[PDB]
């Protein structure tokens, strides 16, 4: 019958180096009026 | 007439604007670690 004991010691030293890039748009609506031409105060807004 | 246009948005009842973004970053990490391992094993082991 063998026996063993083991001890080991690990030490590490790292270094990333992230960049990045984005772009973003955005578009806003806001309902004014009504096909009638009165003001929106209101109503549901529609998507094509 | 030369030029020629891309839609963006269009609203039929009310105002229509945009933003445009652009972000450009830089990141940088170090990492340190250490690890201990203490392992141990029994084996018998005679006759096949």
């Amino acid at each position: 019958a063998k026996a063993t004991v083991s001890v080991k010691v690990t030490a590490s030293l790292s270094k990333a180096w992230t960049n990045s890039q984005s772009g973003t748009t955005a578009i806003t609506y806001t309902c004014d009026n009504y096909d009638s031409d009165e003001e929106f105060t209101r109503g549901c807004m529609w998507q094509l | 007439p030369t030029a020629t246009w891309n839609m963006v948005g269009c609203d039929q009842n009310g105002k229509v604007s945009q933003q445009i973004s652009n972000t450009i970053s830089f990141s940088s990490t170090v990492t340190a670690g250490v690890a201990v391992e203490v392992s141990s094993t029994i084996e018998k082991g005679v006759i096949f």
